[PDB]
């Protein structure tokens, strides 16, 4: 069936293409409709996310600035990448399950790779002052 | 599978409107319970009750309230045998209406026989929410009207 | 926290929630297998970006009420330069979606129509016009850049 | 004939509701629908 | 009651204005009042008048025809005045349109009826 | 039988409603709300007053021929957060159709081969009556 | 409307009816649709 | 049969977006029904629930609040990655048998998700005073 | 409301300009102005003036030749010649072209009363 469906692949990567488009098409759309004083845009989205608008970059598409509607095998794979990621890291007690939660429920690469970096720097930064502590009470024992 | 839950799109977003809504909420369970609760007797008790909820948001308490409500009417009304049913007409004639309402002052959802409903003033629209005429045209029993319209 | 993220992550955050709300409330996917049946069936492919009531929508447009003009053998609908969309909409939709302009002859025009269906023609001009814009060239103060 | 319904609210009396109810009784076609006798043969 | 609520489809809807009827004058009600509730405790209203959002309307009162011109009052009395304020929002008490030109209108009538009450007692103690 | 005829009414009327800009009291922001025909501009503060018409959904139920019910705007307005005039009423559906057309039901394309194997044992049975 | 299941008979003929009856029209039996109906499925599940 | 259940695949979407449809509906009609004197949502709604009403704005649809009613690939996911996580909780000793109840017993993920920060906050406050007073019980003995 | 707004598609979009109209003049109305606005703390505006940007047009000055020549206006007052500066951005909100033109007419409109005023101020104390 394999070889079968390459016959039609044609047809669903066009396809591809043009959902891709059209969600860009949706999103400037949307950007658009932000600076319209729509209180709904403050529920669905963040403090930052409705302070992005007040920068005065927001008029132009957003394929200029670096972000592309995407489904690749290149994003499947780094969200799997990730999760697997994060699941190692529950594990050893590197990751909280609150994060972990927040991870679950971001849609964002971005947020969860930030996520991970926050919670691992937080977690070294109080295994080291532990060591400090704990060096320091035996230090002011000995004398 | 039917878990037709209802979830919020974008749990990591909260805005300050969000927060100003819980504060009210929160001030108002605080009103009441120093109301209800009789000169310490139990006022802890609502607030060990109500401490939990300082770690939930105004998304999570509406997406809360909105899946007690769906999940009782749910399995109270056994929903999906409504949906089989509208299925089945769906495969007859291709059409596939519910019509939801309050009776006796609870909500109820009911499928509307493809004959015994005229839809009028759309715009080749593929959606029955964008007519702006419909008229029911049933037989009902007495029993019915009256228990529908005694008030 | 947001001392550790970057310009491009929050953009990119607020864009995934808007198209992660959306696609969950309109069921996008849906829209886009009609879309592909109607690609199937004329080779054809289109939708259609708006805002009504303030909110952006989707639709898509049925390759029989779509006009396409002065395009250069292009197979893509955007490098299009006049597109006229022609279909009936019912007075329903009209009004809502045109309330904030409507003039109360407008309004009394939908009304005194006969209602022999009771749709209307709604016919929407798409069309690039051109302006006069002006390419400044000036020199930063601080710098002779 | 339907009555009118651009009106403020006052005018919209208890007669001009029965009207529009009188209206409905004495009424089908439809742009995306099938007749009901196609329906009904189905059934 | 068929006072502020719309009894249909088997519920109980209001619009927030409270109808308080068939009580009786204070002179002619031996406990004085209706006393819906107790806050001063004594919370008495008549057959006449009219609450919205604890404040009362009262009937015996009038509007002075300079606070019928501004504020476009149309009932006689203040009670009057709400009861045809707030005759749309009785058939539609979950509009949020409807709450919302009920609560302005609301105010308008309780500062024309505090305008009243000062003027009439200033002029009284004059 | 001994029941009822029910006829039930649902259709979308127009309502006059009024756009009001005014002006926050505290920071100098513009603010827009919607009000009934019957609110009164507040004059003297800069509130800028529009009308508009709006579609309201309206119900009314005819029982028998002789008995009216329910004549009012239906209590239940699936209203919009920023457009007054998006309204519905209960009824929900939608048609198995393809590209604005009629819809093709299942039923509709099996039923000539239902009809033709009809036929066909009608052959039958009158071969094995005979 | 081919998908539909109406065919045109002055699309494969010149037309030497309309009157909707076998004698003098052509039967249309639907058998392109389970084809488009494969691939919109598989397309929904993508 | 998988290449037979595509043919049908189409019916069975579009009926699943008429459900979704028609329990919306029947959600903004619940929340009418709300706002009525009736006494049955003091049963099967909670207090906060009941109190949600109070606060203005709920005229409005939920899906101009950020809530939908969803039947996808992705809430089941989640669904099960949180099953899985509480599990993973009630070992390590960090999560509570009256908890996993709860989530067992919940129909919302928010209320899963908070009730698993709830105790993973707990449990971590608690193992850090317990840490404290072992510590500070060593340093009096010492002095 | 049409002033410096356009509301269209079920939306509310400015081009930062704010027609202050409907008020009155500064004697004409009881609270001397609108008062847009918390900061002094009475901001008042009266009807014919505009702001962008916090800055405030006035109406009851006029243009001289001279500061009309130079900088190029076209109003016989500032408000005027803010009102015909911020015509093509009304119907454009969105424009990243004219923003940047309508932020540079109201910078030089701005100067250009600036100017007027430092004039009128060093004549009458002359
Ligand atoms: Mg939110
Ligand atoms: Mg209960």
């Amino acid at each position: 069936t394999l070889q079968s469906s390459h016959i039609t692949e044609w047809l669903f990567t066009i396809h591809d293409d043009v959902k891709k488009r059209a969600l860009e098409c949706f999103l400037e759309t949307a950007k658009v409709a932000l600076k319209g004083r729509n209180k709904k845009f403050q529920y669905i989205l963040s403090d930052t996310s409705t302070r992005v608008m007040e920068i005065d970059g927001d008029e132009f598409a957003e394929a200029d600035y670096g972000l592309v509607v995407d489904n690749s095998n290149g994003t499947q794979e780094l969200q799997q990448k990730l999760d697997t990621l994060a699941q190692a890291a529950l594990q050893t007690q590197t990751l909280s399950f609150s994060t972990i939660t927040k991870l679950y429920t971001s849609s964002s690469l971005a947020e969860k790779q930030r996520l991970i970096e926050k919670d691992e720097k937080q977690i070294r930064e109080r295994q080291a002052q532990a060591q400090k502590e704990q060096l320091e009470a035996q230090q002011q024992i000995a004398a | 599978v039917f878990d037709f839950k209802v979830v919020v799109t974008n749990p990591n977003a909260i805005s300050e409107i969000e927060d100003n809504k819980k504060n009210e909420l929160l001030q108002r369970l605080q009103e009441m319970i120093t109301d209800t609760s009789i000169s310490e007797d139990e006022y802890n008790i609502k607030l060990e009750k109500l401490n939990d909820y300082y770690t939930y948001e105004w998304q999570d308490i509406r997406e809360v309230r909105a899946n007690e409500l769906l999940n009782h009417y749910i399995k109270e009304y056994d929903i999906p045998l409504i949906f089989n049913n509208g299925f089945m007409d769906a495969m007859t004639c291709g059409e596939e209406i519910y019509q939801c309402d309050i009776v006796g002052g609870e909500p109820v959802i009911e499928r509307v026989n493809p004959l015994k409903i005229r839809i009028f003033k759309s715009g080749y629209s593929n959606k029955v929410e964008d007519a702006d005429m419909i008229i029911l045209e049933d037989y009902w029993s007495p029993g019915r009207v009256i228990d529908t319209y005694y008030d | 926290d947001y001392y550790t993220y970057e310009w491009q992550d929050i953009r990119e955050v607020r864009a995934n929630e808007l198209l992660n709300h959306y696609i969950k409330e309109y069921d996008i996917p849906l829209i886009f297998n009609n879309g592909f049946m109607d690609a199937m069936t004329c080779g054809e492919e289109i939708y259609q970006c708006d805002i009504v009531g303030g909110e952006p929508v989707i639709e898509r447009v049925n390759p029989l009420k779509i006009r396409i003009f002065k395009s250069g053998y292009s197979n893509k609908v955007e490098d299009a330069d006049m597109i006229i969309l022609e279909d009936y909409w019912s007075p329903g939709r009209v009004i809502d979606t045109y309330y904030d302009v409507l003039s109360p002859k407008d309004i009394k025009y939908i009304e005194t129509m006969p209602d022999y269906a009771g749709n209307l023609r709604v016919l929407r001009l798409y069309w690039k016009s051109k302006r006069k814009i002006l390419k400044v060239k000036s020199y930063d103060p601080e710098t002779g850049e | 004939n339907f009555p009118r319904q651009m009106l403020p609210f006052s005018k919209k009396t208890k007669q001009w509701r029965k009207d529009c109810l009188l209206w409905a009784n004495q009424k089908n076609y439809s742009l995306v629908r099938k007749s009901v006798i196609h329906k009904k043969i189905n059934y | 009651a068929f006072g502020g609520w719309l009894n249909t489809q088997g519920g109980d809807f209001t619009n927030g204005v409270t109808f308080i009827n068939e009580g009786g004058s204070h002179e002619e009600n031996p406990y004085q009042g209706i006393q819906i509730g107790v806050d001063g405790a004594p919370n008495l209203v008549e057959q006449g008048e009219v609450v919205y959002d604890d404040y009362v309307f009262s009937d015996r009162m009038e509007i002075p025809d300079d606070i019928r011109k501004e504020y476009k009052l149309r009932g006689k009395t203040f009670a009057k005045a709400a009861k045809s304020a707030q005759r749309e929002s009785e058939e539609r008490p979950n509009d949020p349109l409807s709450t919302k030109g009920l609560q302005a209108a609301m105010e308008r009538i309780a500062t024309a009826q505090e305008e009243a009450r000062q003027r009439k007692e200033a002029h009284r103690e004059g | 039988a001994g029941n009822l005829r029910v006829l039930r009414l649902y259709w979308k009327s127009k309502r006059k409603i009024l756009k009001v800009k005014s002006y926050d009291p505290e920071t100098g922001e513009e603010e827009w709300n919607f009000y009934p025909e019957n609110y009164v501009v507040n004059k003297e503060a800069g509130e800028e007053v529009q009308s508009f018409w709006v579609n309201e959904a309206w119900e009314g139920t005819m029982i028998g021929n002789e008995i009216f019910v329910n004549m009012r705007p239906r209590l239940i307005q699936y209203n919009r957060l920023n457009n007054p005039s998006r309204c519905h009423f209960g009824i929900v559906g939608s048609i198995y159709n393809l590209n604005d057309s009629r819809p093709f039901s299942l039923v509709d394309m099996m039923k000539p081969y239902n009809y033709l194997y009809d036929a066909i044992h009608d052959r039958l049975n009158k071969a094995i009556a005979s | 409307d081919l998908l539909n299941g109406r065919l045109h008979m002055s699309d494969l003929e010149l037309v030497l009816i309309k009157a909707a009856y076998i004698p003098d029209r052509l039967q249309h039996y639907p058998i392109m649709n389970s084809k488009l109906n494969v691939l919109r499925g598989e397309e929904s599940k993508r």
